[PDB]
């Protein structure tokens, strides 16, 4: 044991003004997470300091295990989204990717029904992916996020800009 | 020895090839080391000198003289310049021992170690003259590009006015003692513009010795452009014998390129194939197509068989960036068999249907609406004819509200099914009979189409707080059905004493529970800090029973049971069956989260209590079966109160190794329905190790019988119980294994197997690969068999002739290791 009640410390965000951008712009995916940080209290502006973008959003599918007549029998979907933080003029501070993968029970002979039911998993990955997003954002602080630009600054304008004509 | 003989690089110009800018691996910046490969024994690092990169103009720079004598001959009129000469403008230098100047004509020569540099670039050789008039010159000589870190030599070499230059007997990647092997063309032009070039009496060598001619060849020149040809594969199956696939690739543009595969077989024929891939910001797209008139016709008076075999297709998703959304999906094949047949570059697993699909979406703020014209196409002959969804019209959204009130969501969908049942018969040369469609087995509401409307609103009063929440929510189903049904099917209906009732109306509202709670541990495992979460979570759920057992069945599935059909509305999926649910599912989760929050590791358990019994299910596991004498092994799962036990649980470290793993224990009967257990390997220092273990056990399917025309639970024949081994690993420096292993305990059989080998060296590369799978096949009796396939692949490969790009005929190490990304 040595448990307790979340507090109402740990449920809210260190940070409040966050922009959201995708490739797919008005995608399920996008709009679910938008839904999802704005329900924490997280303002998701436009001319906000900080811009989270989801880059890559690929969905494979693979076959994992065979029927007793050698053919695809069980189906492992996987969708993984790839992220970046952006701060100004468009400099990437962090960069990661989150993944879930779910299986289900393919039918040779019910096509209609299987792709239904893939369907209503990938949707369920979609809110784990979500999920495990603002785990990630709830332990950033807009603080963290300032010395991270001013250190890629640092690193950046510094060290690059070093070299203008002659 | 003073000329080019073939193979090295001429060593009697430099003990050390100096002369041709080649700098040994110990001596390089860890910077320079990082653009050669690990193998590689040096590199050519072109000497620092000004004006490298201000480009050439002709004459917008001085040109920069130096030697250390000069003299004059009063006869011929010749200004020599003597000693170490050098002559740069801008970004073009020379060097050479003599610079003699014939000024009755305008003629330019240098004699001695003769170095003539550009950007990236660098001819040596023993004399050179350049008109001046004009441009043409003459070299008499070996050439580095340093970029590419390609070498070559001519016996001599020229340029034309109009700037075409011209090689006699000339290209290769391998560093100088390399000689593994070279490109020889005995006449070769290079065109600046247009950017082609041609060789005559062009021939492949190895270690000097030849194994490749042709009189004439194209290809590129100008910088990295459209085109490269790709490492052959020379394979050999059973079904296909000997094989070659010689693939081309067309780098068409920086946002699309092109890849064209033509494979020879042995058996088979002169199969030509190709593919066009593109993206953009906004879009992305692959294109399929693919013929061969085979050659084999052991597949003679099969149903559906025919002789000529093609295969074209569209995969589009267009309009990422704007509300409008349109996705196709379209695949046509000739006949059932073709993947049966041509499908030798992946072995196990191959598709027996081809999706044929259009969707259009526009997704609004709060809604979303959906046009989706959807078909399969069957590359089989032993399933039954699926149902397509000519339109399928679906608004899916909200309504705008105010925090902390009321949540309003509609859905609506309208979708017409239809389907041409295939029930031919075939009769043997005498009279009984050979074969029978699987359609031929469905009876009854099974033999049905029709248009099906389905309006589902609802509302929920999410009350949450930080340490938990509680979200009722209350639905309802309004669902009406106009059906069609032939004449065979309503005789089939009237020996079983019922009768066909077209239009057909299902209401039930829905009541749906949520609540959990969450908790936090701060624990500190192996040194790290982890926050352990613990939330455990309820849901009740209310559906009124309602009979749906004459109502057919088109896009309905019942899933096996696992940790999330705990928290699902509906034990089905789609529309044409709703449980009759009184249940409380209960279950816990805990993840394990670190100071990134990152999750580390999750673990899930869980039970569903019923109050009621399970009365609807799917055609022929409610009391139109079970008539069949006895029940089956778990069948009989009606009237007990007690879901089985879920397990499930995920450990990731740091995207080096994952492990995920479920289990699923029934008490009612003391046995387990489905586990499984999946481990990858795959460190970020070195993702040239890889390692794949897994292990799967179901036998709670639910699936359709083919041959009974209704669905059953307890199948045997196709109870999975596997385990999928897969490796790769570098031995030795050079030499890597990699091998892979999927055996089928249920029936004992291996369903693949293969293992093979990887020597790597700085220009070439080696792959050969043992391989046997089960390849999916139809008999002429349409009935399913296994045919085993052996097959043997081996790919050379010359480092550095446009061919880093993702070859198709790898398919099969591609899909059956995951972790095939080996990338240098």
């Amino acid at each position: 044991c040595g448990f307790q009640l979340r507090g109402l410390g740990d449920a809210q965000f260190a940070l409040k003004e966050i922009d959201v951008s995708a490739r797919n712009a008005y995608g399920p995916t996008v709009r679910e997470l938008k839904e999802t940080l704005e329900n924490s209290g997280v303002k998701v502006t436009s001319n906000a300091p900080y811009h989270l973008v989801l880059v890559r959003e690929d969905n494979q599918q693979r076959t994992v295990s065979y029927t007793g007549s050698a053919r695809g029998a069980e189906f492992e979907l996987t969708n993984t989204i790839n992220y970046e933080i952006v701060g100004a003029n468009d400099l990437v501070l962090m960069s990661n990717q989150v993944q879930v993968q779910k299986v289900y029970v393919h039918d040779e002979n019910n096509l209609i029904g299987s792709d239904q039911e893939a369907a209503q998993l990938r949707s369920e990955m979609r809110r784990d992916l979500i999920q495990q997003l603002s785990m990630r954002l709830q332990a950033l602080t807009p603080a963290q996020l300032d010395e991270a630009q001013r250190q890629a600054e640092a690193k950046a304008k510094a060290e690059a800009e070093a070299l203008r004509a002659a | 020895l003073v000329t080019e003989s073939g193979g090295r690089a001429l060593k009697s110009r430099s003990a050390d090839y100096s002369h041709l800018d080649w700098i040994p691996r110990e001596k390089l910046t860890a910077a320079q080391l990082a653009e050669i490969g690990p193998y590689c024994g040096g590199s050519y690092i072109e000497p620092v000198r000004p004006g490298m990169d201000d480009g050439a103009p002709s004459d917008e720079s001085p040109t920069y003289v130096s030697a250390k004598a000069s003299r004059y001959e009063q006869e011929k009129q010749i200004a020599t310049l003597a000693g170490d000469v050098v002559l740069r403008q801008g970004s073009m230098q020379v060097e050479g021992d003599e610079a003699n100047l014939h000024q009755l004509e305008n003629r330019g020569e240098l004699v001695g170690n003769v170095k003539l540099r550009d950007k990236g670039m660098l001819v040596v050789g023993d004399h050179a003259q350049v008109q001046l008039d004009n441009g043409e010159a003459q070299v008499d000589a070996e050439y580095v590009i340093h970029k590419a870190h390609a070498r070559g030599s001519a016996l001599y070499a020229k340029r034309s006015e109009n700037a075409i230059i011209m090689l006699k007997d000339g290209y290769t990647r391998c560093e100088p003692s390399s000689n593994a092997w070279t490109l020889k063309g005995n006449n070769v032009k290079l065109n600046p513009a247009t950017g082609f070039g041609t060789a005559t009496n062009a021939t492949l060598r190895v270690k000097d010795f030849p194994v490749f001619y042709t009189p004439y060849i194209y290809f590129p020149i100008d910088d990295r452009r459209q085109s490269g040809f790709l490492p052959p594969s020379f394979s050999s199956t059973s079904d296909t014998g000997f094989t070659l696939v010689t693939p081309y690739y067309f780098n068409l543009a920086p946002n699309y390129d092109a890849t064209l595969y033509p494979r020879y077989m042995a058996k088979r024929g002169m199969m030509l194939e190709g593919e066009f891939r593109y993206l953009t910001h906004s879009s992305e797209g692959i294109v399929n197509a693919a013929y061969l008139n085979d050659k084999d016709d052991h597949r003679e008076g099969f149903p559906d068989y025919s002789k000529d075999r093609w295969l074209y297709g569209l995969k589009n998703t267009t309009g990422l960036d704007s509300r409008w959304l349109a996705e196709v999906d379209y695949t046509r094949i000739s006949d059932p068999y073709y993947f049966q047949d041509l499908d030798t570059d992946l072995g196990v697993g191959s598709t027996t249907y081809v999706n044929q699909r259009g969707t259009l979406t526009y997704r609004g703020d709060t809604f979303t609406g959906r046009l989706n014209a959807q078909a399969y196409q069957l590359a089989t002959t032993t399933d039954v004819t699926p149902y397509d969804r000519l339109p399928q019209i679906t608004f899916d959204g909200f309504l705008p509200y105010n925090p902390g009130g009321m949540q309003f969501t509609y859905g609506t969908e309208f979708v017409r099914f239809d389907r041409d049942l295939d029930e031919n018969i075939y009769f043997n040369d005498d009279g009984s009979i050979r074969g029978k469609r699987p359609d031929a087995s469905l009876q009854g509401l099974a033999r049905a189409t029709g248009d099906r409307m389905h309006l589902e609103p609802g509302m929920s009063l999410p009350m949450t707080r930080s340490w938990g929440y509680v979200t009722p929510t209350l639905k309802y189903l309004y669902t009406k059905y106009d059906l069609d049904l032939d004449s065979q099917g309503k005789t089939d209906l009237n020996k079983r004493d019922e009768s066909f009732d077209s239009n057909q109306d299902r209401s039930l509202p829905l009541v749906k529970v949520d609540s959990g709670l969450y908790f936090d541990r701060d624990t500190t495992f192996a040194g790290t800090p982890f926050r352990q979460t613990l939330e455990p979570r309820a849901m009740y759920l209310y559906v009124p029973y309602k009979d749906q057992d004459s109502l057919p069945v088109f896009d309905t599935s019942e899933p096996s049971f696992s940790y999330d059909s705990l928290w699902r509305e509906n034990r089905f999926t789609g529309k044409d069956r709703i449980g009759d649910a009184n249940q409380l599912s209960l279950g816990v989760t805990s993840r394990f989260i670190e100071e990134n929050g990152f999750e580390r590791a999750s673990i899930s358990a869980g039970q569903i209590y019923y109050f009621r019994d399970r009365r609807v299910q799917l055609p022929g596991l409610t009391e139109k079966d079970l008539k069949r004498l006895n029940l089956d092994p778990s069948g009989l799962d009606n009237d007990s109160w007690r879901s089985p036990y879920a397990f499930a649980g995920q450990y990731r470290f740091n995207r080096d190794w994952r492990i995920n793993s479920d289990f699923n224990w029934n008490p009612n009967t003391s046995r387990t329905e489905s586990g499984s257990a999946i481990f990858h390997y795959q460190p970020e220092v070195d993702p040239g190790k890889v390692v794949n273990v897994g292990y799967r056990y179901r036998a709670d399917a639910r699936r359709f019988d083919s041959s009974r025309g209704t669905f059953r639970y307890g199948n045997e024949n196709d109870i999975i119980k596997q385990h999928d081994f897969s490796v790769i690993w570098p031995l030795v420096p050079q030499w890597s294994v990699l091998a892979r292993w999927q055996y089928d305990y249920n029936k004992n059989r291996t369903l693949e197997a293969f293992g093979g080998f990887e020597y790597d060296s700085c220009c070439w590369k080696l792959r050969l690969i043992n391989r046997y799978w089960l390849d999916v096949d139809d008999d002429a009796f349409l009935v399913q068999s296994e045919k085993a396939d052996r097959g043997i692949f081996l790919q050379i490969v010359l480092k550095g002739l446009g061919g880093i790009v993702g070859n198709k005929t790898e398919m099969f190490l591609d899909k059956g290791i995951q972790g095939y990304r080996q990338r240098e």
